[PDB]
């Protein structure tokens, strides 16, 4: 017959703290056994405080990160204003889910600030189930980075530590630690990773080469 | 998922886990499967994740609707129906939703079960999901009309606790909910395996 | 993985990569994959690891039987011929897709032999799922008679591109040079990707972890 | 299209320094067999944009009626308006997502070579819409075995002149001529400059079979 | 594969081309399909790799043996009778054509066509995937009594005219010429191939 | 899977229900009621496709009335019955068809008791007594054996008696309650409901 | 998936003259869990462990049958069984079974009888050896396991850093998995001892 | 489909099964034994297959009592146990395999009571508590919720009577009768069945 | 089915042979499949009798209407045109490749193939499921420039070598030469068809 569906690997990783929120992805874009292209981020800047991070399948990512776009323009013709972090994440659930019957084969995650300037993550299924959540990683190698970051962020599993709050930095080496240790097993990470930081100043985009077999 | 809700001579209880599940793998352990409509009616969630969220909303939507058009507050009844209707619609596609209704209108508590299928009970006690037949057993051995505040919230918070000590597909925390004559009011959010700690001795 | 062979004029050249794939994870990032035969036969095995590795194993071990038998320096062709029939019997259910090489009296010799029991005699050859970047390269540089040092690189070239192009193949390039002389296995010859090196420290202080039975059995 | 008749096989795509390079070979195959070993299988979309295309070829032949419309349309208006090659990218990237999502495909594999502004374009089109941009491009079997080539040179050479693109390009087409059974030796190729689009007639790479001899 | 052999008066002509292949893979461009069974018999290999070389092994290794006895060379009848029985005893699970052409001192030079377990004897015979587009061409430029030249000519432009045509079929072209002074093996290159209408 | 019965007699219709509420292996409720009011003398009992069965019932339950608030009076029994079959009947060949099965009892002012047994196929039968469910199996040659079209009430109820004591005995499934109610000159009468 | 049906977690450490083993302690069908105490690692030996993860027929039936074969090895042989042969005797017994494969990933961990040295080891359920230098993981949470050991993982660790470090990959790695849990069982093997350990697990 | 249930306490093991034979929708029998004397102090019951259970049952039943007559003792509820899962486990890749759940409870002189567990694919498990059948899904909570190692035969009766009450009121099927024995270490005691 | 088309100077040559088949049973030994798409296009008919048929119809409506409109005889690219896109918009629906070839004031005699809904115009064009066996003699047995005579044979020789080997292919060869002086239609019967090796 013929299949709608192509796999394209990525994963995408987000974590909220007090003042900012962190969107990470790796930069590679692969089909089967070969890599289409090495410079394939999956970050993207939607407005000044949100940006979204989508794996899978590249076709729908591609498409549904155009609707985004069209849509975002949409509302501030019609509101005076930016869409807001939830109202993006909102939206975003109800764009997959009226595909429920012919699904968009993706994996979104949402990062940046709420309206009080607080750090918030949400977390889509392919079809637009969601919550709002400290961390949550998304994609192929997602399995890989959760269980550390459930260890070390929401202090699971410990019995004496004394709990201390999330601060960038710490974050930040977090990020690019499960990052390392998923290129070392998952076959469709490598290449190069890319950390999207939110903050009241804005987007800032950050680099660090990883595995490029 | 596991789910849980009965009503006593004190209004209705309702409690649910808080796991999500993507094949084997436990996507989400910290998920929100009850949705507060109004001050006064309540909505479990158990199946397909995106299909409950959006249709028990959609519900929500209308509730929301009805007390503005009509200014007077939508019944148990009404609401309970209304969501087994829109289920009707979308018949043999593939919706994976099971859900309980509970509030409180003129007719006194109202507990409801609703189905994908379309299929809608009033009772006393109901229980979805994979870890239902647990939270099942130990709910009917220990209950009775004649339950205290106290002697409820040690039920409900046995019976989901129990249900995922036994399911694969459940676990998380406890979430538990009073329904009172003048609402309902969040009892609490407790870590499943520190309960069966405590209930080991 | 992706292995590959190549005649020069004083012998042959195998290479290989080091990944290992359970599923699509990374199993082993520094699994051998060039086997031993004879002292001076050699075989890359591609395909299912532990049918690369008992077919491999089993022949090493017919052939040292085979040359303690006839006092003789063990035939390439003997290895490939004993290899194919095996495998021709199993009607590729033994998923082994093998690059023997080696030198006789009769010189350097070089074999492919696939699964199902077909074989071939070549100059150059790639196997695996990393052997179209491989002989790529090689249908591109490959002249004959050429020197060990630029037959070895060339080979690393191809291993490389295998491992660079390929998902499934990764780690280090094994060379193996056979020679009328000897046999020299250069094992991680070149190595590409080098990430040992980082700035995170997840230690736990002895008594973090939550402990409810101890048992110590002295010895 | 559910299955496609007459199918062409790979084409290249390479960004020298002052333009880009496009090859796809004169070959359209009915199943196994080579049955038009003469046909094109690249268009000049206009001055500043090119195309090569994989896949079902009444497909492709369609794509460039349609597009080529497109460009007569723009002509008509002379409003000092045209199409960049990015933005026929991204039309082609919303065609093939759209005929996919119909679940009535276009088959193709597109690449997509262009020169606008000072700098070199190379956008890849899939059947089922994925689209991106890279420095070398190669589709089908191409991206098995003339794609490794051209990233290994790129690693150790990242600008190459027109000559060292188009000797580049004469050395995959040797490689793909070998190893694949659905390619022949008759190919193209293309070349997008400040000058335009430049299509060059019958090619052929040069093949050696002395390896034939090397079997005793 | 493209397999062909041609009759004359002093022996036979085998041709081939070089070509294997794995789905739209090509994974040797240059293999021999020309395998001895005797000193004067020959067999061109199509179908399956593996199960063609195992027929041309035990076909072999049967001929040997029945020459030694014999004390004699193998008559090509003998020869196309033990193929044609390996081929028939295993149709279902063997999945390869093989034409055994040969020379001996009984009845001259001789081709058989032993396809799927069946046994005739043809003035030439053609065979594989690609045969199918040279069946018109063999049938028209066929001639009775051809030179050991003209014989290699007609193999040589048969099997050209279909490796261009047939997708599963490339390389070069091995011919070889069995008569009763020996066995002549040639290889027909890339520069050297017939050149008909290409368009 | 459910048990519904119908006993026509000379004057009046007795009929059951059992009162479970399954879902897979789980009896989610001990007091379900099966029966639907369409008229002051007529109950419809349906069974069959968890979501198909109410939404089907009510709907000819609401046009039933619709047709009394229309016309100041109610529809016969068999009026009903026909109503209720042409509706399925039409869904029978098309996307969504409703797999229910169903028994109509009702008293007619002229022609007297009446019990209607209907297929998910559409099948129209007027009965004596009827049974629906794999209990019918089980429960109809006990009918065959002492029903007479005379039978009295009294000997009726003992009769229902009989047949839902074998359910517990030899049916596999368990259903312990069962929904009673008599049809007549007078209207519909609750009755003891019994249990095991 | 076959592997799926019970679930199951074994993963092994390496250290400074010492070994680590440990497992999930769940026995369970898909839906439900029968079992809180289930046993998967089983001794081979005096400082010799083997974990086993996958089909729990086949984990028993594979541990009962290498025992048998073990035995015999130490009656015949008139020594105490080196790592490297176990690996190779659990390799053959597994490819005996190579198109009819016991459903077992088994994962040895020890140190060598004499020469004291560190041994570790995972298999296929047809018999593939691995040999690392730091961990190997076998279960249906492998993914999750790698992901733990990758960043939690040094090179010269102590007994009691060791425990910690392989304890803390296991608990939380499980706890993501729905068919991998109801307790974890750590083996610290060292040259004057041998520690076990039942930790505090997730009960859920 | 059946019920099969254990209790282990600190000196006895009890275990109930249920006794219906049942076939497609019918109870042919209301008094049927799934269980079978091993030895003077072990039980093993069975469940499954109808056909297969019994021949595997006394397959297994027919062993150990050989083993009684050849060694002149019996063989311990561990050796037991472990034989009957290794004849199970041959089966498994087999031609014809048996889909056998069994349960199998005994009385050691060294090592007490015992009780264990076994699935079709004959994976071995030893449980203070286990139960066989649907009805597990419905009791196995009941049995976490008030098993304490320390129970007596008094309260363990209790116990089995709360989780027997919850197959009557939610369990779809109808089990009304279940078979009662305890072993110990005079041995196996018939108790009074428990009816519904 | 085999069709053919031939281009030369003064216009084309276009032949088929007469079978139509169900199975392994021939229906009609007798049926031309050259239809008239207007006075000088003519087209080749193969694959579902059904589906060619009401293409060539619908084609043959359009071209004169189109024909009228501009007050002139049709273009062969036009007609090309026309038939190609039919065939492209039920590619999935419709199962037959039609050869147009005709001529024209402006571009003389012409010759396209249409399979699939794709547009070439060739030198020459053959199609139809005996196409396979002859790709090989018309390589070898073309060229170009070639008399109406010629033409001629070149097709008869073609379309006889396929029939003899195909067998979906039988009866006669219809041929039809158009011109700017107008359509010749001739028969090639039994007795006239051109011998080669037949063993
Ligand atoms: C327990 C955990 C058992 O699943 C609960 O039922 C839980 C319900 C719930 C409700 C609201 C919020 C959170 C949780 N169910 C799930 O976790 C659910 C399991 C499920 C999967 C598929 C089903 O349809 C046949 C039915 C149940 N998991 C999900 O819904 C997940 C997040 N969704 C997906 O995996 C989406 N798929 C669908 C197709 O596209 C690929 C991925
Ligand atoms: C490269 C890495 C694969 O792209 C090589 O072919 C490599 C060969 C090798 C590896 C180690 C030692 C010598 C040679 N192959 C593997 O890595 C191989 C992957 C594979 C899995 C399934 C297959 O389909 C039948 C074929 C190849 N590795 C394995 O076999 C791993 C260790 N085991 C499994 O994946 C389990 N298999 C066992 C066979 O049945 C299917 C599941
Ligand atoms: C021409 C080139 C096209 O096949 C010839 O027929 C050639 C003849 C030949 C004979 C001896 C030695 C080398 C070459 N045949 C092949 O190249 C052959 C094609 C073939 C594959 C599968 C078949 O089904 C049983 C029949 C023919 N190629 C191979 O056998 C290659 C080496 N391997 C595979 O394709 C593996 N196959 C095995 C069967 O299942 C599909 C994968
Ligand atoms: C040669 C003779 C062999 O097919 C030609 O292709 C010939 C061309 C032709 C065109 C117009 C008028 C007459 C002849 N085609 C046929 O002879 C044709 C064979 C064919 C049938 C089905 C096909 O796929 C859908 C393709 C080709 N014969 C017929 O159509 C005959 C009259 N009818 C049937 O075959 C009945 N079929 C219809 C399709 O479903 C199965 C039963
Ligand atoms: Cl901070
Ligand atoms: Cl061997
Ligand atoms: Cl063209
Ligand atoms: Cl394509
Ligand atoms: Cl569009
Ligand atoms: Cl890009
Ligand atoms: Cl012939
Ligand atoms: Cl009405
Ligand atoms: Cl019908
Ligand atoms: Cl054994
Ligand atoms: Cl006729
Ligand atoms: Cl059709
Ligand atoms: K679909
Ligand atoms: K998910
Ligand atoms: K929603
Ligand atoms: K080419
Ligand atoms: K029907
Ligand atoms: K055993
Ligand atoms: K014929």
């Amino acid at each position: 017959r013929f299949s709608p569906y192509a796999f394209n690997g990525g994963t995408v990783l987000a974590i909220a703290g007090e003042d900012f929120s962190i969107v990470a992805s790796d930069t590679r874009l692969s089909e089967g056994f070969s890599i289409h292209t090495r410079d394939s981020p999956k970050c993207y800047k939607l407005t000044d405080k949100t940006v979204i991070g989508c794996s899978g399948f590249h076709g729908d990512c591609l498409t549904l990160t155009k609707i985004i776009e069209a849509r975002l323009k949409m509302y501030k013709h019609s509101n005076n204003k930016a869409m807001t972090t939830g109202a993006i994440a909102a939206m975003l659930s109800t764009i997959l889910y009226s595909r429920r019957f012919f699904p968009y084969y993706v994996y979104n995650i949402i990062g940046g600030l709420d309206e009080e300037g607080k750090g918030a993550v949400y977390s889509f299924d392919p079809v637009g189930s969601y919550q709002r959540d400290s961390f949550k990683a998304g994609g192929s190698a997602s399995a890989m980075l959760q269980p550390l970051l459930d260890n070390q962020v929401g202090f699971k599993n410990m019995q004496n530590v004394e709990h201390v709050p999330l601060t960038l930095d710490r974050a930040m080496r977090l990020v690019k630690d499960v990052f390392i240790s998923a290129a070392e097993r998952d076959v469709y990470t490598g290449d190069a990773l890319r950390i999207c930081i939110v903050t009241k100043e804005g987007i800032r985009e950050e680099t660090v080469p990883l595995r490029k077999d | 998922t596991t789910t849980l809700a009965f009503k006593f001579q004190h209004g209705v209880i309702v409690a649910v886990d808080s796991r999500a599940t993507a094949g084997s793998y436990i996507s989400s352990l910290r998920m929100n499967k009850v949705i507060e409509i109004n001050p006064y009616l309540l909505g479990t969630m158990s199946g397909c994740a995106a299909d409950c969220q959006y249709w028990e909303r959609l519900l929500a939507k209308e509730c929301r609707l009805y007390y503005l058009r009509n200014g007077e507050r939508i019944s148990v009844s009404a609401a309970s129906k209304l969501l087994s209707n829109m289920m009707l619609q979308y018949r043999g596609m593939g919706l994976s939703m099971g859900s309980m209704i509970c509030g409180w209108d003129k007719k006194g508590p109202g507990l409801y079960y609703v189905d994908d299928n379309g299929t809608r009970l009033s009772g006393q006690m109901f229980s979805t999901g994979s870890g239902n037949t647990y939270a099942y057993g130990v709910m009917d051995s220990g209950y009775r009309q004649d339950l205290s505040p106290e002697e409820a919230y040690d039920l409900g918070r046995r019976a989901i606790a129990y249900a995922t000590h036994r399911d694969n597909y459940s676990g998380g925390v406890v979430n538990m909910y009073h329904m009172k004559e003048d609402g309902w009011v969040k009892v609490e959010s407790s870590d499943v395996s520190d309960l069966l700690y405590k209930y080991g001795e | 993985t992706t292995i590959a062979g190549l005649v020069f004029r004083d012998g042959v050249i195998l290479g290989a990569d080091t990944r290992a794939t359970n599923d699509s994870v990374v199993a082993d990032k520094s699994c051998e994959k060039i086997h031993f035969i004879a002292p001076k036969i050699y075989c890359c095995g591609a395909g299912v690891a532990a049918d690369t590795e008992m077919t491999t194993r089993m022949a090493a071990s017919k052939m040292e039987l085979h040359a303690l038998s006839t006092g003789r320096e063990p035939r390439v062709a003997t290895v490939t011929r004993i290899l194919r029939q095996t495998l021709f019997r199993y009607q590729g259910h033994v998923g082994a897709s093998l690059v023997v090489g080696g030198v006789d009296l009769n010189g350097p010799q070089l074999y492919e032999v696939h699964p199902h029991g077909s074989y071939s005699r070549l100059p150059f050859t790639a196997l695996g799922s990393g052997q179209g970047a491989a002989v790529a390269l090689l249908e591109d540089r490959f002249q004959p008679n050429m020197t060990l040092e630029a037959a070895q690189e060339l080979l690393v070239e191809a291993i490389t591109a295998g491992i660079l192009s390929d998902l499934g193949s990764g780690g280090n390039v094994d060379a193996c040079v056979i020679t009328a002389g000897g046999a020299k296995l250069q094992r991680a010859l070149s190595t590409p990707t080098e990430p040992v090196q980082r700035a995170g420290r997840y230690r736990f202080a002895p008594g973090t972890t939550p402990v409810l039975t101890r048992e110590v059995r002295p010895l | 299209t559910q299955n496609p008749m007459v199918t062409g096989t790979s084409v290249l795509g390479v960004k020298f320094d002052g333009g880009v390079v496009i090859a796809a070979d004169m070959l359209g195959s009915y199943g196994s067999l080579a049955r038009f070993r003469n046909i094109s299988r690249i268009m000049r979309v206009n001055d500043s944009t090119m195309l090569g295309a994989s896949g079902d070829y009444a497909d492709f032949q369609y794509l460039k009626q349609v597009l080529g419309q497109m460009v007569i349309d723009e002509e008509l208006l002379g409003d000092g308006h045209s199409y960049s090659p990015r933005a026929i990218h991204s039309w082609l990237t919303r065609a093939m997502y759209s005929r996919r999502s119909k679940m009535n495909p276009l088959w193709n594999t597109m690449v997509i070579g262009g020169y606008a502004d000072g700098e070199s374009f190379l956008g890849y089109v899939d059947m089922l819409g994925v689209a991106y941009e890279a420095p070398s491009l190669a589709t089908g079997y191409g991206a098995y075995l003339a794609q490794p080539l051209l990233r290994e040179v790129l690693e150790k050479q990242p600008v190459l002149s027109q000559t060292e693109a188009r000797e580049l390009v004469e050395r995959c087409m040797r490689v793909l001529y070998y190893r694949d059974a659905r390619s022949y030796n008759r190919f193209q190729i293309a070349t997008v400059t400040e000058k335009g689009v430049e299509i060059e007639g019958p090619l052929s790479a040069q093949t050696n079979w002395d390896i034939a001899h090397m079997i005793s | 594969t493209t397999i062909m052999a041609v009759e004359f008066d002093g022996g036979v002509v085998v041709g081939s081309d070089s070509r294997v292949s794995a789905g739209t893979a090509v994974v040797n461009r240059v293999f021999d399909k020309l395998s001895p069974l005797h000193q004067r018999i020959f067999c061109a290999l199509s179908g399956s790799a593996a199960d063609a070389q195992a027929i041309a092994d035990m076909a072999a290794y049967q001929l040997e043996l029945h020459g030694l006895e014999l004390e004699e060379p193998p008559l090509v009848l003998a020869a196309a009778n033990v193929v044609k029985n390996i081929s028939y005893k295993y149709r279902e699970d063997l999945l390869a054509h093989l034409i055994v052409a040969g020379w001996d001192q009984r009845e001259g030079g001789q081709v058989y066509g032993t396809m799927g377990g069946m046994l005739i004897r043809q003035p030439f015979t053609i065979g594989g995937s690609g045969s199918s587009y040279i069946y018109g061409y063999v049938d028209a430029a066929y001639k009775p009594g051809m030179t050991p030249e003209e014989c290699r000519r007609f193999t040589t432009n048969a099997i050209t005219l279909a490796m261009n045509r047939d997708g599963s079929s490339g390389g070069v072209i091995y011919l070889v010429t069995i008569t009763a002074a020996g066995v002549d093996h040639r290889v027909i290159l890339g520069d050297e191939l017939p050149k008909f209408y290409d368009e | 899977m459910e048990y519904l019965i119908g006993i026509q007699g000379p004057d009046y219709v007795l009929v059951a229900s059992d009162r479970v509420a399954a879902s897979n292996i789980v009896q989610m409720k001990d007091d379900h009621d099966k029966m639907f009011k369409m008229s002051e003398k007529i109950l419809l009992l349906c069974v069959g496709e968890a979501g198909d069965t109410v939404q089907f019932a009510e709907y000819i339950q609401k046009n039933v009335q619709l047709y009394k608030m229309r016309n100041g009076y109610e529809l016969s029994p068999t009026a009903a019955a026909n109503f209720t079959r042409r509706n399925l009947a039409d869904c029978l060949r098309s996307r969504t068809p409703y797999h229910v099965n169903l028994l109509l009892a009702g008293y007619d002012e002229h022609e007297g008791p009446a019990l209607y047994y209907m297929d998910y196929l559409a099948a129209l039968a007027k009965a004596p007594f009827a049974a629906h469910g794999y209990g019918a199996f089980l429960t109809l040659s006990i009918l065959d054996r002492y029903y007479t079209p005379t039978i009295s009430r009294e000997r009726a109820v003992e009769l229902l008696r009989k047949c839902l004591e074998e359910l517990q005995k030899r049916f596999i499934l368990n259903l312990p309650t069962f929904s009673v109610r008599v049809i007549d000159k007078d209207g519909i009468h609750n009755l003891e409901n019994i249990a095991f | 998936s076959i592997m799926s049906y019970n679930g199951g977690a074994v993963m092994a450490m390496k250290g400074k003259n010492c070994v680590a083993i440990a497992a999930d302690r769940r026995f369970g069908i898909q839906a439900q869990m029968v079992t809180t105490d289930f046993q998967k690692i089983f001794p081979m030996g005096d400082r010799l462990y083997i974990g086993l993860a996958g089909l729990a027929t086949d984990v028993q039936t594979v541990a009962q049958r290498l025992k048998f074969r073990l035995n015999l090895y130490e009656l015949k042989e008139g020594r105490q069984i080196k790592p490297y042969t176990l690996m190779s005797m659990v390799a053959n017994l597994l490819y005996e079974k190579r198109f009819g494969p016991y459903y077992t990933e088994p994962v040895i961990a020890g140190l060598d009888p004499k020469t004291f040295k560190p041994f570790i080891c995972s298999l296929d359920l047809i018999g593939c050896p691995m040999v690392t230098d730091d961990f190997v993981v076998s279960g249906t949470c492998s993914e999750q396991m790698y992901g733990m050991c990758e960043s939690l993982w040094e090179p010269n660790m102590d007994p009691e850093h060791l425990f910690e470090t392989i304890s803390q990959a296991m608990l939380n790695a499980v706890d993501r998995d729905a068919v991998s849990g109801m307790g974890v069982i750590v083996h610290v093997i060292e040259k004057d001892k041998i520690t076990t350990r039942t930790l505090k697990a997730r009960m859920d």
